[PDB]
RNA sequence: CAAAAUCGAGAGGA
DNA sequence: CTAGTTGATCTCATATCAGGAGAAGGAGCAGAGCGAATAC
DNA sequence: GTATTCGCTCTGCTCCTTCTCCCATCCTCTCGATATGAGATCAACTAG
């Protein structure tokens, strides 16, 4: 019963598809996009990024 | 049970709030009126449509 | 003479299958062919390169490899070739150094770091240029064999050449073959060096056994 | 790793790439990957780990590589 | 004129 | 110019089970297709 | 001279084994464990 508006919905399934595969919330996907190395380190798995 | 429960949801949730957080940070909604992300592509020609 | 038998081995070389990029090699397996005295031709090939006339490269697919070339040859393709497809990009002038100073001195097979440096003032830089030129490539650490440009072409070829024609070999009956049918008989598409040189290069290895027959030499592959 | 890679992707007697840089299959992987060096290098060795042939080269059996601890067989 | 360590274990609080 | 002193520095030497999930690499099998090769 | 094989290659499919990363935030406290000198060089004196 609960709520939530749609602008944030769509905004989260939207960056999950941008890239024409489906992406993953993870280390596997987020990590392995395009971001450049500083905010990649920040995420997860710190030393094998750098 | 109702103890335990209120005592083991909690880490999973935290992780799974981190993991979003981290993912979408930096979309921002732009002066041309786009969305985008820090690499300057498109993720949504308006906010919301 | 082992220099005649170069010679005319240099002459079976198919020039125009290597467009004229690679000078003409001899395996010293295939002079022993011509001339039976092991011993005399060795001798003889060593006289010849303490002359200068010749090169020998340690063509690496087999231990027992040796290429022989005729030194002008390798003069010549390597100076055309190379400064040609090169003109601008360094290592030209390092191996134009290398072409008049180190080969007409030492006709030695390897090339160590030792010598380099100071007999003959190479530096790395000139060393990795020469490298690259395809000139020598490494036998240990700081260690060099001689090289042609472009050997790994003519190097797959008489492989596959060599393996064919032993196959062909172990196909006849008895695993035997005389040497005239071989000769006359329509050469593999995968033979592209032509038939003799292969089978001068058998005959000379004691790959084959050479039984002179009232028909001829006939080609056996001693008992494995 | 990127050490074993790269070596993987060269000449272990003549140091140079097994494959040639102007095939097709190379060319493309170089046109695909521009300002992404990890899919470009990883292109190249899923490319070049069926290779087993030094071939203008030096034709020799590039040994298959392996690794226990921190030591390269 | 700034004086007062680090590392592990355990018990707690919201 | 030129012999004598002082300190700093350095060397040697003494004894006595109730993780899991996902990626990567190699393994073994399976058949397709093409070079030559027998053979009708 | 073309079937016909056939062996060899060349993918390439599964299938297993290996390896490597991750696990809410913030805060208070207690308790236990974790040399000595002879000699030589050298440089700055320290004077003649
Ligand atoms: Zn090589």
């Amino acid at each position: 019963g609960s709520y939530v508006n749609y602008r944030h919905l769509a905004l989260l399934c939207d960056t999950m598809t941008c890239r024409g595969h489906l992406m993953a919330i993870t280390r596997h996907g987020v990590n392995r996009q395009d971001t450049g190395p500083l905010m990649k380190c920040s995420f997860e798995e710190t030393v094998d990024v750098l | 049970e109702g103890l335990i429960d209120t005592a083991v949801k909690t880490a999973e949730t935290g992780y799974i709030q981190r993991r979003l957080i981290k993912s979408m940070e930096s979309v921002m909604v732009k002066y041309d009126a786009t969305v985008r992300n820090s690499i300057n592509q498109v993720v949504q020609l308006r906010y919301g449509e | 003479s082992a220099r005649a038998a170069v010679s005319e081995l240099m002459q079976l070389f198919p020039r125009g299958l290597f467009e004229d990029a690679l000078p003409p090699i001899v395996l010293r397996s295939q002079v022993y062919s011509l001339v039976p005295d092991r011993t005399v031709a060795d001798r003889q090939l060593k006289e010849l390169q303490e002359q200068g006339e010749i090169r020998i490269v340690q063509l690496g697919f087999d231990l027992d490899a040796h290429g022989i070339i005729f030194t002008e040859d390798y003069r010549t393709r390597v100076c055309d070739c190379v400064l040609k497809a090169c003109d601008g990009r360094p290592y030209a002038g390092a191996v134009q150094k290398f072409l008049a100073s180190v080969l007409p001195a030492c006709g030695d097979l390897s090339f160590q770091q030792d010598q380099m440096t100071q007999t003959f003032g190479f530096r790395d830089s000139e060393i990795t240029h020469l490298v690259n030129a395809g000139v020598l490539t490494v036998r240990d650490a700081g260690s060099w064999w001689l090289a042609v440009p472009g050997a790994g072409r003519f190097i797959k070829y008489f492989v596959k050449g060599r393996q064919a024609v032993l196959s062909m070999v172990r196909k006849a009956k008895y695993r035997e073959l005389l040497l005239s049918e071989l000769l006359g008989r329509r050469a593999p598409v995968v033979v592209r060096l032509g038939l003799t040189y292969h089978v001068h290069d058998l005959i000379g290895a004691q790959l084959v056994d050479c039984i002179s027959t009232t028909s001829g030499t006939l080609l056996r592959l001693p008992e494995t | 790793v990127k050490t074993m890679k790269v070596l993987r992707c060269v000449c272990f007697f003549c140091s140079k790439l097994l494959v040639d840089s102007n095939n097709p299959k190379i060319k493309d992987i170089l046109a695909k990957s521009k300002g992404q060096p990890k899919k470009r290098l990883t292109h190249v060795y899923d490319l070049c780990k069926g290779k087993n042939i030094c071939e203008g080269g030096c034709g020799r059996y590039q040994p298959r590589i392996r690794r226990s601890g921190l030591e390269l067989y």
